[PDB]
């Protein structure tokens, strides 16, 4: 059970942060993903990060490498998606998907990895 | 790359599993570390990575194949690689996630499962205890098929059963000549039956005994370890004496003291 929070409306090249708070023991081992959908587009991979034990690492789509970042707090079973310097782009419904199959994987990207998705929650980008 | 046994369901007989059972237990030890009589697994802190792991390749009814990878430490399974693809239980320290990427190295996909290879979890994920869950030729030749159709998609509960199979049937029957034992006698007599509270219980406490032995006084263990008999009645174990025909290898606990003389 994914609880997603913090979307918001910022001015372009401004910043905001997504939150998403599960609950389950084995949380330390999952892969975790964020997924977007901008109106006219498909969804959309966006970042992952790898459990501890799966080498933790993090990656990112081209289009949004660098201006953003993903991070889990184990401890407080919370994944991260800090967003710099927002494009009108980057306007978009956000989403959570963890894997609790899956702790690394090479083929992250597929959302067709991830069981439990948080609610999509609405970034919005104005100039 | 690392040292590969081969082994084949098809034509297997009780002198080709003891064959494979007999070499897998002399790729895990040296050995050269021997304490009662009983071989000892080699250290972990400061294994060269070179000589981590062993594998161990099965062959089905139809040609399809999967190569297994076991932990030269404990015999246990870590993982294997169906032909384009390679799966691993989750590491419980970094060290160990570090050696794992040793392994497959070549494969094209690359997972690592979000549960360990311990037995509680893989018979929360089978929806079975393996006392629920047959062994023998059989079940090893149908557990050899999905572990191969996974990386095509058999679901977890299947595949967890198919672990189940494995790892007692190869990891547990080189810890264990008395189970290897039963396997070898399931074949001989051609049946697929569960294992008995025995294999269970020997099991659940081949670490328990690890350190009995290698911490007992000249074979007198410092307490007693609990086991029980194929009729489930339980016995309590004081010696490593009465183990020496039932345990094939140990887990190094400790350093080997100096041989008391005279």
């Amino acid at each position: 059970q994914l609880a997603e929070s913090g979307g918001g409306l910022v001015q372009a090249g401004g910043s905001l942060k997504l939150s998403c708070a599960a609950s389950g023991r084995d949380f330390s081992m999952y892969m975790l993903a964020w997924f977007r959908q901008a109106p006219g587009k498909e969804r959309e991979f966006v970042a992952a990060i790898m459990c501890s034990g799966g080498g933790g690492g993090t990656y990112y789509a081209d289009s949004m490498q660098g201006r953003f970042t993903i991070s889990r707090d184990n401890a407080k079973k919370t994944v991260a998606l800090q967003m710099n310097s927002l494009k009108p782009e980057d306007t978009a419904v956000y989403y959570c998907a963890a894997s609790t199959t899956y702790c690394s994987a090479t083929t992250y990207s597929s959302d067709r990895l991830y069981d439990f998705w948080g609610q999509g929650t609405q970034v919005t980008v104005s100039s | 790359q690392y040292p590969i046994i081969n082994f084949t369901t098809a034509g297997a007989t009780v002198q080709s599993y003891t064959n494979f059972i007999r070499a897998v237990r002399g790729r895990l030890t040296t050995g050269a570390d021997v304490r009662h009589e009983i071989p000892v697994l080699p250290n972990r802190v400061g294994l060269p990575i070179n000589q981590r792991f062993i594998l161990v390749e099965l062959s089905n009814h139809a040609e399809l194949s999967v190569t297994l990878a076991l932990d030269v430490t404990n015999a246990y399974v870590v993982g294997y690689r169906a032909g384009n693809s390679a799966y691993f239980f989750h590491p419980d320290n970094q060290e160990d996630a570090e050696a794992i990427t040793h392994l497959f190295t070549d494969v094209q996909n690359r997972y690592t499962f979000a549960f360990g290879g311990n037995y509680d979890r893989l018979e929360q994920l089978a929806g079975n205890l393996r006392e629920n869950i047959e062994l023998g030729n059989g079940p090893l030749e149908e557990a050899i098929s999905a572990l191969y159709y996974y990386s095509t998609g058999t679901q977890l509960p299947t595949l967890a059963r198919s672990f189940i199979i494995c790892i007692q049937m190869i990891s547990e029957a080189a810890r264990f000549q008395y189970i290897e034992g039963e396997m070898r006698t399931r074949i001989r007599y051609n049946r697929r039956s569960a294992p008995d509270p025995s294999v269970i219980t020997l099991e659940n406490s081949w670490g328990r005994l690890s350190t009995a032995i290698q911490e007992s006084n000249q074979g007198a263990f410092a307490s007693p370890i609990q086991l029980q008999r194929r009729n489930g009645s339980k016995f309590s174990v004081y010696d490593v004496s009465i183990l020496i025909p039932i345990i094939a290898l140990m887990v190094y606990r400790c350093a080997p003291p100096p041989s008391s003389q005279f």
